[PDB]
């Protein structure tokens, strides 16, 4: 039941529905007069919330007030609601029931332990020369074309697929995220993306072992029906909220089976370029994860980074990279849409 | 800022002698005590053969001495055999036929013989056959004396109040360097030397703080010879036994004056003749406190992966220390709550601090729960706190003379020829024929330059 | 002429190129690059040097953020 979809009241037995339709103040079609009026009318014996604490006290109120259900029960991912702000909203549906500590999740591999990491690229004379010069936001690509960006997260991609760990790659941008995956040789997904072409990957992705490296938009910021992998990597350090980050990367990592013994069987990487906007992101996801109480640690070089084969290792690719980067329009160089 | 920011150069016993005369090395040799102290600091390489040799007086040959070590540790065995000899311990002798045999000083021969066995003199130590002392001072309560003390000289640093210092003593930190003359009438203030000093631990404090007196100490008409003999006898002294002032020069007198005012030293009153020595000056040596909390006393710091810092402390110093380079969030009755963090280390960054300083001030603070493992202090934290300077000490100046746009190769390589020939070359650029010379080389190659 | 006094600066080439923005921006106040004479070492005017480490590192600062 959401007016993204046809809908179908008669005997349902469990209604999965969205707030925003529940919540209007005025209706949204006459499928909401079909179906507004008819689960005004229905007494459901429980209601399931997946993400109350993403919902706001008008949402809420209101869909509490029409549905009248005889229980609730309110599913968070985190305690602390962004929209909590004055009022905490919880005492609507009642108190915790129960929290699963972090530690007993990983002492039981229910949830791998997770390799936080950040590649700190030293900024390039040419690329620090757009980087001051280019005050408006076309400087993202700048931050995140980095030829050291770019051959460590090559060097690191190969390196997972060697382990033959499931990987997804992420980034801010569509210029930037296609630059990568092209040269990389690898799967890439995007909106355009018809659904049997992105099933074609999730599928060899998902269960052929062929495809372990895979490159998602910034609609991964969101739900997408990201696939399951085990090593995550933010080619932009820049990013929205360090929850919604979090959330993210637990969405997507999972332990990677019968490695539980290593150092770790899930990691996270993200990608900073040394001098530049992304360092505060990057210490606020630093320190936010280390308040969380995931491990850290920070990444400038490691073997392989020099002494494999690795794009741009000439000035003049180099310079095609930045002057391809110059030349894209501030639209090809903003923040990628996330729908 | 020409050059990098100013260092505390922790001059160890090496190279304070190092550059000392050899009759004022022999003078000093002349007691015993201070052979076993020049010789206790060497090298085990060096330890083992001035024992082995300190029973000849024949000139062992140079070869047959070296070739008593394995082939691969000859190499580290230079170390010490260069030591030796620039400390006039190791002195040449010609074997029939001039061949390059090897003796000891006899003064230190000697002294060190007569330190293991019966000579003239019994150590140059009696117990003047008198009895218990009035006013018995206890080992703990001589302990807690010196530390008080020594708080006491820290605090002045810290420019807390009732710090009750003399104004030579309040004069000598401001002529070490360590409290800078920002302010007229030297109100507290500290230098990058003097904070780095605060964060140095109490063995090496002690020592580079009287190295600073013995570098003043001259200045100060006081003995060298005599003042250092008299501390490594202390050094070697017991803390319950009792100790005499009978036969102390004036020198002495006030260097044992500030000894007592600085507590390393009990005196019945100023003008008692026999004294208790306290743990520091027994424990006045060029050592190291350890890599985790320090031996002697336990450390109280609880350095915690999430950078945060449980200080087990009440000692408003060892706080303030901490507040140097980490952000202090609470203040609890027996322990205190800190993290550390980009802002405050950078802090300590830029008021001229080595991470290196902190990593070991924490490490010798480590409370002993943090111990039983190898890393005391966590990876990440010991990482980014040396990130955190390595983030923005890139930047490194010198000073020197820039000599550009010759008229033409030969000149840049005959102009690098002649930086090569005298050493003064700091960096050249042979595409655009530049070099850069040491300042000294600025007259005498733009004058040549003129002559070429 | 040919000769200067003054002091060689070692940066990484990033900074190689912070300092030539910074001394081609003035913003010191004055100019302060003697010249450039490789990627990792130029040559300073030493009395904008202690402003040099000031503002270079207060910038540093501020280039982390937004």
């Amino acid at each position: 039941f959401t007016s993204d979809a046809k809908d179908k009241p008669i005997g349902c037995s469990v209604a999965i529905s969205t707030y925003s339709m529940l919540g209007h103040t005025t209706k949204r079609s006459w499928e909401a007069e079909r179906v507004m009026e008819w689960l005004k009318t229905q007494e459901w014996g429980l209601m399931i919330l997946d993400e109350v604490h993403t919902i706001p006290a008008k949402m809420f109120r209101r869909v509490l007030t029409i549905v009248q259900a005889h229980c609730k029960l309110g599913l968070t991912a985190t305690l602390v609601r962004e929209d909590d702000k004055i009022v905490d909203l919880n005492f609507l549906i009642g108190p915790k029931l129960y929290e699963a500590n972090w530690m007993e999740l990983q002492n039981n591999g229910y949830i791998a332990k997770v390799q936080c990491a950040e590649v700190w690229c030293p900024m390039s004379p040419e690329f620090y020369r757009e980087y001051v010069a280019i005050k408006t936001k076309k400087r993202i690509l700048l931050y995140t074309m980095n030829p050291n960006k770019f051959r460590a997260c090559q060097f690191l991609i190969k390196f997972h697929e060697r382990r033959n760990d499931k990987i997804i790659v992420f980034a801010d941008n569509v210029f930037a995220l296609k630059e990568y995956a092209i040269r990389l040789n690898k799967p890439y997904i995007y909106g355009p993306t018809s659904q049997g072409e992105r099933m074609q990957i999730l599928q060899n992705f998902k269960h052929n072992p062929k495809i372990n490296t895979i490159f998602i938009s910034k609609v991964g910021d969101t739900s997408f029906d990201l696939p399951e992998a085990n090593v995550l990597i933010q080619i932009s350090s820049h990013g929205g909220s360090r929850r919604q980050e979090a959330q993210r990367l637990g969405r997507v990592l999972r332990a990677k089976k019968g490695m539980v013994a290593e150092e770790y069987n899930a990691f996270f990487y993200s990608l900073v370029s040394q001098d530049t906007q992304e360092m505060a992101y990057s210490t606020k996801r630093q320190r936010f994860l280390v308040d969380q109480g995931y491990s850290f640690k920070v990444i400038t070089k490691l073997a392989g980074m020099e002494e494999e084969d690795l794009a741009f290792s000439t000035k003049e690719e180099q310079q095609q990279l930045l002057q391809k980067v110059l030349a894209a329009t501030d639209l090809d160089a903003e923040e990628e849409v996330v729908a | 800022r020409g050059l990098n920011r100013v260092h505390l150069q922790c001059r160890n016993l090496q190279e304070f002698l190092g550059g000392l005369s050899p009759g004022v090395l022999d003078r000093l040799y002349g007691h015993p005590a201070t052979c076993l102290a020049v010789f206790r600091e060497l090298p085990s390489l060096a330890k083992n053969w001035v024992m082995r040799m300190l029973f000849l007086e024949q000139p062992l040959p140079q070869a047959a001495v070296a070739l008593w070590v394995k082939k691969e540790f000859s190499k580290a065995q230079e170390e010490s055999t260069g030591l030796l000899s620039g400390l006039r311990i190791w002195h040449t002798q010609l074997l029939p036929g001039g061949l390059q045999g090897l003796i000891l000083n006899p003064i230190f021969r000697q002294n060190l013989r007569i330190a293991l066995l019966g000579g003239g003199k019994a150590w140059s130590d009696d117990t003047s056959q008198l009895g218990p002392d009035k006013h018995a001072r206890d080992v703990p309560s001589l302990d807690k004396y010196a530390e008080e003390r020594w708080e006491v000289v820290l605090h002045f640093m810290v420019g807390s109040p009732s710090a009750a210092v003399s104004q030579d003593l309040a004069q000598l930190l401001s002529q070490a360097g360590l409290m800078k003359s920002t302010e007229p009438g030297e109100p507290p203030c500290i230098t990058s030397a003097g904070f780095q000093f605060l964060l140095l631990d109490t063995p090496a404090q002690l020592w580079y703080f009287m190295l600073q007196y013995l570098q003043t100490a001259q200045s100060r008409g006081m003995d060298l010879v005599e003042i250092l003999s008299f501390l490594f006898q202390l050094s070697f002294s017991t803390l319950g036994k009792d100790y005499s002032v009978e036969g102390m020069s004036d020198s002495l007198l006030n260097f044992l004056q500030h000894l007592r005012e600085f507590g390393l030293v009990f005196q019945r009153k100023r003008k008692s003749r026999r004294y208790y020595p306290t743990r520091l000056a027994i424990n006045l040596s060029s050592g190291v406190s350890g890599a985790g909390g320090t031996v002697h006393q336990p450390g109280f710091i609880v350095v915690e992966t999430n950078y945060r810092l449980y200080a087990y402390t009440e000692s408003e110093l060892q706080i303030a220390l901490i507040a140097l380079f980490s952000e202090m969030l609470y203040r609890f009755p027996n322990m205190v709550v800190a993290q550390v963090t980009r802002e405050s280390v950078q802090q300590a960054i830029a008021s001229g601090i080595t991470a290196q300083q902190i990593i070991h001030f924490l490490r010798t603070r480590a409370h002993p729960v943090m111990l039983k493992q190898t890393p005391v202090l966590p990876p990440t934290i010991t990482d980014q706190i040396r990130l955190w300077e390595l983030e923005r000490d890139r930047l490194r100046f010198t000073e020197g003379v820039l000599y550009n746009q010759f008229l033409s190769q030969v000149d840049f390589e005959l102009l690098l020829a002649h930086a090569r020939e005298l050493g003064v070359l700091v960096f050249e650029n042979s595409a655009k024929r530049l070099m850069v010379v040491t300042p000294a080389g600025h007259s005498d190659v733009k004058r040549f330059w003129k002559r070429q | 002429v040919n000769v200067l006094k003054g002091v060689l600066i070692e940066c990484d080439p990033a900074m190689k190129q912070f300092l030539l923005y910074l001394d081609e921006s003035n913003a010191l106040g004055k100019k302060f690059i003697i010249q450039d004479i490789d990627d990792t070492h130029v040559f300073v005017i030493a009395e904008l040097v202690n402003v040099l480490q000031e503002r270079v590192g207060e910038l540093m600062d501020q280039n982390a953020f937004s």
